[PDB]
C-alpha cells in the first residue's frame, strides 16, 4: 500500500544515497514503472524508468551518475545517487502504472553546495 | 547405500515470475479455431515462482553446495528446467518419504528410465555421480544413492539404453506440470530449445500430455534428483560443477483458475487470457473475445458479504431459554431473532411500536423493524449493499488501462466487503459520482463533448494523473 | 409479554443504585408501583407514584428510596440508598393499566439484588 | 496411450508379409524401432530406423527385413520376406519420444505374427 519511498533529506555535494520505493502489491505485475522529480520552482521532469522485461531509460542528466535496479527478494526498485550536485534538489516521485495508475508522496532530497 | 553431504544452510533464494507460462491442453478433444473458457487448475499468469540453482557456490572459491530442499505438493507443481547437461535427473514424490508411507519414484538412471512406487527407505541427501578422468577409462563412472532398500514394489518400468553427459550456449527448456487426481499421476510436459539465455524467458508454450500412471498413493510432498559432477571422498571445489550449478530448475504451484484459451485452426493453443488478473481481462472473459472496443460493459456484481453470524433468542424461562453471546449494530451480519433469520446492517429506529407488537413491515414483503427480545430498543434493518460492476475502457489496442465504476453503491465500503484484482484505494482516484463509485479516474473541471457515458451527467474520455478522465458533460 | 425489565447490579451495605423500569414506549397509566418479596416471604409494597404526584411509601424504606418518573422516556425511576442487608430480594415493577375499573398490572417483570458485604 | 497399433496375420513359411504399425498423429521422435519376441525367450531388436537416415538390422534379419516409413501418412511399415518357422512372434513398435534425455518407449501394444505350415 501507498507505494512508499523510504530515503531522502539533506547530502553533501558528491555523496550518495539510496531510495526504496516499496510495494506490497507484487513488484512483477507492475508492467512499468519509473521516478520523477519535481524542482523548486520547476516543473516535474522524469528521472528514470524500468519496465518488466528488464528496458531500462533515463533521461540526459540522467545517465552515468545514478542508475535504476529492482532486487526480487523484497519488492522494491532501487535508484542509488552517486555525486549529487545541487541542481538534483528536488522532490522525488515513484510511479507504477498497473490496469491503473499508483503514485507515491515522494521525498525531499536538498544538497548543500 | 546413501552418503552424507554437507547442510544446506536454509539458503535465501531469489525469485522470478513466470511470465504467461504452463498452460497445458486440459481436455482431451479436437477443437479448431474457437475461444474456450475452461476452468481448472493452472499456474497463474504474473505469478511468483521460486528458483534454485543446482550447485551453488557459498563462496567464489568453489565452496560448492546442491540445492535441492523437500517441497509441498498441493494440486500439481509446474516444474521447468533450464540446463545443459542433464544436471536434474529425476523426482520423489510421497508424504514422509520413509518405510511409513508408499513413495514414488521417478529417475533417469545413467542411460535408462525406471518408475516405481515402493516404501522406499529414503535418506537426507539423495544424488547421482558421474565422475571421469583422462587415466584409464572412467567417462563417468557413476554412483547411484537413492534408496537404501525397496520392498513388495507394485509398478515397475525400465525403458532402452541412450548417452550420457559431456566429459557452449545452447541450455535447453524442460517443462513439467506434475498432477495427482482421481489416483492418476498425469505428467503434461514439453521440452524445447533455446539459446542465448540465462533465466527463464517470456514466452508461450502449451503443454502436451505425455503418460497417465495408475498409481493412486497419497502425495503432499516431493524432492528432485541432481547429478552431481563429483565424489564426496575427493570432493573438489570449482570446475568439478557444471560451471557453479547454472542449470537451474523453478517451482510454482498451480492454482483453481478460469482461463480463455485460443484454439487456432491447427488445434494448438496459440495464446491464453486469464480471468481474474485484471477488470480488463474479466471484460474479454465476457465478451468472449480478445479485443473490446471503446465503452462501458458490466461484468460483474459486488455484493457485501455478512461478516458474523450472531443469535437473539434470548426472551429473558420456559422449556430451555438460550443466550445470545453480543449483539452489533451498524455493521452488516447475518441475525436471528427469535428464529427469524437473515442478513442486513442493524440500526436504532426511531419509530414507536405499540405495547403488543413485534416486527414491523413499512414495504409489505420485507420485515423492515424488528423488536430486540433482552432490550426493547427497536431496530430497524437494511439489505447490505450491492450492485454491478462495470468496467469503463477506451479502445483495448490503444491502452491496457480501465477504470471501473461500482454502480449505484457509496464506497466508503468497496475495498473490504467484496474479497482477483486489488484496489488500495487511492485517496485521489475514489471520485465519487451519483451513479456511484469510481476507481482509477481522476477530476477535470474542463467540459467536452463527452465519449462513454457514465451516468448521471458524467462522461469520461482517454487523455494521455491518470490517462482515464471523468467529467461533467457539456452540451456544446 | 407488553412490557419488559430486567437488569440491576449487586450491592454492599451502605451502597447506592438507582432502579430503572425499562421504557416499554408510551402506556396509559395513573399509578407506578415497586414491590420488592424475598423468597420466605411474600411481596411487600414499597414505593407509590401516582400520575398527579402522591407519593406513598412503606414505613421500613423513609428517608432512603426516591421515586420519580421521566416522560420523555416513560420510564419510572427508584434511588435506593442507605443500604442495609434487609433488602437483598427481587424487585418487581406493576404497571397501573385500566382493566374493568382496573386490574392486571405488570409486575411480572422483575429484578434480582443482593446487599451483602461479599 | 499415444499411438495405436493393428495389421498382420499368419501365414506359411516362404511367403511375404507387410507388417504395419499404423500411424496415431504427428509425434516427434528419432528411433522408431521394430520388435519381436517368441515366448520362452527373450525381447531381441528386430530393426530400428533413425531420424537422419540409418537403418540398423539385427544379424538375423539380413537380406528378408526392411524398415521403411512414410512421412505423408506418418506411418511406419516393415516388409518381410523368406519367411521361416523361426519368425513365429509377437511385434512391436518402441518409440523415442524425448524425455529427460530420453525415455517412454510406447511398445506396450503388439500384433501377433506365427509363421507355420498348419
Ligand atoms: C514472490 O516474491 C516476493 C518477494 O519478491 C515474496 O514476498 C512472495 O511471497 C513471493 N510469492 C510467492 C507466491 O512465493
Ligand atoms: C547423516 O547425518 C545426519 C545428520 O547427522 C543423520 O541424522 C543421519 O542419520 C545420517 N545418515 C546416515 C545414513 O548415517
Ligand atoms: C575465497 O572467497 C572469499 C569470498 O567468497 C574471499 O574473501 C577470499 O579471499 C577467497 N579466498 C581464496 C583463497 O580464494
Ligand atoms: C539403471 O537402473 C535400472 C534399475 O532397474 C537398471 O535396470 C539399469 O540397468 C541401470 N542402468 C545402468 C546403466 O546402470
Ligand atoms: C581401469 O578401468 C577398468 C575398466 O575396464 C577397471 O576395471 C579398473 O579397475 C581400472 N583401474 C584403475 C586403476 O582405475
Ligand atoms: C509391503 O510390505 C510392507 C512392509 O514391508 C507391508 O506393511 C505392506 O502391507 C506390504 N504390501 C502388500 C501389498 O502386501
Ligand atoms: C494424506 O495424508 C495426510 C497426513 O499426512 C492426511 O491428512 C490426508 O487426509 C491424506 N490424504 C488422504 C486422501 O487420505
Ligand atoms: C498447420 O500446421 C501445419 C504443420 O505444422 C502448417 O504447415 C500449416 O501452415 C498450419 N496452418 C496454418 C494456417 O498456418
Ligand atoms: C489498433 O491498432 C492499429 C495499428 O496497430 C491502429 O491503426 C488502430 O487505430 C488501433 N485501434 C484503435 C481503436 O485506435
Ligand atoms: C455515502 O455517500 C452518500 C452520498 O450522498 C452519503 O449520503 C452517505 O452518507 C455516504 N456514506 C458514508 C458512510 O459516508
Ligand atoms: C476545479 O476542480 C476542483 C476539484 O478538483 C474544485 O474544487 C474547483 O471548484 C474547480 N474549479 C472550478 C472553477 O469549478
Amino acid at each position: 500500500v501507498q507505494l512508499q519511498e523510504s530515503g531522502g533529506g539533506l547530502v553533501q555535494a558528491g555523496g550518495s544515497l539510496r531510495l526504496s520505493c516499496a510495494a506490497s502489491e507484487s513488484i512483477f505485475r507492475m508492467e512499468l514503472m519509473e521516478w520523477y522529480h519535481q524542482a523548486p520552482g520547476k516543473q516535474r521532469e522524469l528521472v528514470a524508468t524500468i519496465n518488466r522485461c528488464g528496458s531500462t531509460n533515463y533521461s540526459d542528466s540522467v545517465k552515468g551518475r545514478f542508475i535504476i535496479s529492482s532486487d526480487n527478494a523484497k519488492n522494491s526498485v532501487y535508484l542509488q545517487m552517486n555525486s549529487l550536485k545541487d541542481e538534483d534538489t528536488a522532490v522525488y516521485s515513484c510511479h507504477a502504472r498497473t490496469w491503473t495508475s499508483y503514485w507515491g508522496r515522494g521525498t525531499q532530497v536538498t544538497v548543500s553546495s | 547405500q546413501c552418503v552424507n553431504l554437507t547442510t544446506r544452510t536454509q539458503l535465501p533464494p531469489a525469485y522470478t515470475n513466470s511470465f504467461t507460462r504452463g498452460v497445458y491442453y486440459p481436455d482431451k478433444v479436437f477443437r479448431s479455431s474457437v475461444l474456450h473458457s475452461t476452468q481448472d487448475l493452472f499456474l497463474p499468469f504474473f505469478s511468483n515462482v521460486t528458483w534454485f540453482h543446482a550447485i551453488h557456490v557459498s563462496g567464489t572459491n568453489g565452496t560448492k553446495r546442491f540445492d535441492n530442499p523437500v517441497l509441498p505438493f498441493n494440486d500439481g507443481v509446474y516444474f521447468a528446467s533450464t540446463e545443459k547437461s542433464n544436471i536434474i535427473r529425476g523426482w520423489i514424490f510421497g508424504t514422509t518419504l520413509d518405510s511409513k508411507t508408499q513413495s514414488l519414484l521417478i529417475v533417469n538412471n545413467a542411460t535408462n528410465v525406471v518408475i516405481k512406487v515402493c516404501e522406499f527407505q529414503f535418506c537426507n541427501d539423495p544424488f547421482l555421480g558421474v565422475y571421469y578422468h583422462k587415466n584409464n577409462k572412467s567417462w563417468m563412472e557413476s554412483e547411484f544413492r537413492v534408496y537404501s532398500s525397496a520392498n513388495n514394489c507394485t509398478f515397475e518400468y525400465v525403458s532402452q539404453p541412450f548417452l550420457m553427459d559431456l566429459e557452449g550456449n545452447f541450455k535447453n527448456l524442460r517443462e513439467f506440470v506434475f498432477k495427482n487426481i482421481d489416483g492418476y499421476f498425469k505428467i503434461y510436459s514439453k521440452h524445447t530449445p533455446i539459446n542465448l539465455v540465462r533465466d527463464l524467458p517470456q514466452g508461450f508454450s502449451a503443454l502436451e500430455p505425455l503418460v497417465d500412471l495408475p498409481i493412486g498413493i497419497n502425495i503432499t510432498r516431493f524432492q528432485t534428483l541432481l547429478a552431481l559432477h563429483r565424489s564426496y571422498l575427493t570432493p573438489g571445489d570449482s570446475s568439478s560443477g557444471w560451471t557453479a550449478g547454472a542449470a537451474a530448475y523453478y517451482v510454482g504451484y498451480l492454482q483453481p483458475r478460469t482461463f480463455l484459451l485460443k484454439y487456432n485452426e491447427n488445434g494448438t493453443i496459440t495464446d491464453a487470457v486469464d480471468c481474474a488478473l485484471d477488470p480488463l481481462s474479466e471484460t474479454k472473459c465476457t465478451l468472449k473475445s480478445f479485443t473490446v472496443e471503446k465503452g462501458i460493459y458490466q461484468t460483474s456484481n459486488f455484493r457485501v458479504q455478512p461478516t458474523e453470524s450472531i443469535v437473539r433468542f434470548p426472551n429473558i424461562t420456559v422449556c430451555g431459554p438460550k443466550k445470545s453471546t453480543n449483539l452489533v449494530k451498524n455493521k452488516c451480519v447475518n441475525f436471528n431473532f427469535n428464529g427469524l433469520t437473515g442478513t442486513g446492517v442493524l440500526t436504532e429506529s426511531n419509530k414507536k411500536f405499540l405495547p403488543f407488537q413485534q416486527f414491523g413491515r413499512d414495504i409489505a414483503d420485507t420485515t423492515d423493524a424488528v423488536r430486540d427480545p433482552q432490550t426493547l430498543e427497536i431496530l430497524d434493518i437494511t439489505p447490505c449493499s450491492f450492485g454491478g460492476v462495470s468496467v469503463i475502457t477506451p479502445g483495448t489496442n490503444t491502452s491496457n488501462q480501465v477504470a471501473v465504476l461500482y454502480q449505484g453503491v457509496n464506497c466508503t465500503e468497496v475495498p473490504v466487503a467484496i474479497h482477483t484484482w486489488r484496489v488500495y484505494s487511492t485517496g485521489s482516484n475514489v471520485f465519487q459520482t451519483r451513479a456511484g463509485c469510481l476507481i482509477g479516474a481522476e477530476h477535470v473541471n474542463n467540459s467536452y463533448e463527452c465519449d462513454i457515458p457514465i451516468g448521471a451527467g458524467i462522461c469520461a474520455s482517454y487523455q494521455t494523473s491518470q490517462s482515464i478522465i471523468a467529467y461533467t458533460m457539456s452540451l456544446g | 409479554v407488553q412490557l419488559q425489565e430486567s437488569g440491576g447490579g449487586l450491592v454492599q451495605p451502605g451502597g447506592s443504585l438507582r432502579l430503572s423500569c425499562v421504557a416499554s414506549g408510551s402506556v396509559t397509566f395513573n399509578s407506578m408501583g415497586w414491590y420488592r418479596q424475598a423468597p420466605g416471604k411474600q411481596r411487600e409494597l414499597v414505593a407509590q407514584i401516582t400520575a398527579g404526584g402522591d407519593t406513598h411509601y412503606a414505613d421500613s424504606v423513609k428517608g432512603r428510596f426516591t421515586i420519580s418518573e421521566h416522560r420523555g422516556k416513560n420510564a419510572v425511576y427508584l434511588e435506593m440508598h442507605s443500604l442495609k442487608p434487609e433488602d437483598t430480594a427481587v424487585y418487581y415493577c406493576h404497571l397501573q393499566v385500566p382493566f374493568l375499573g382496573g386490574g392486571y398490572d405488570y409486575w411480572g417483570q422483575g429484578t434480582q439484588v443482593t446487599v451483602s458485604s461479599g
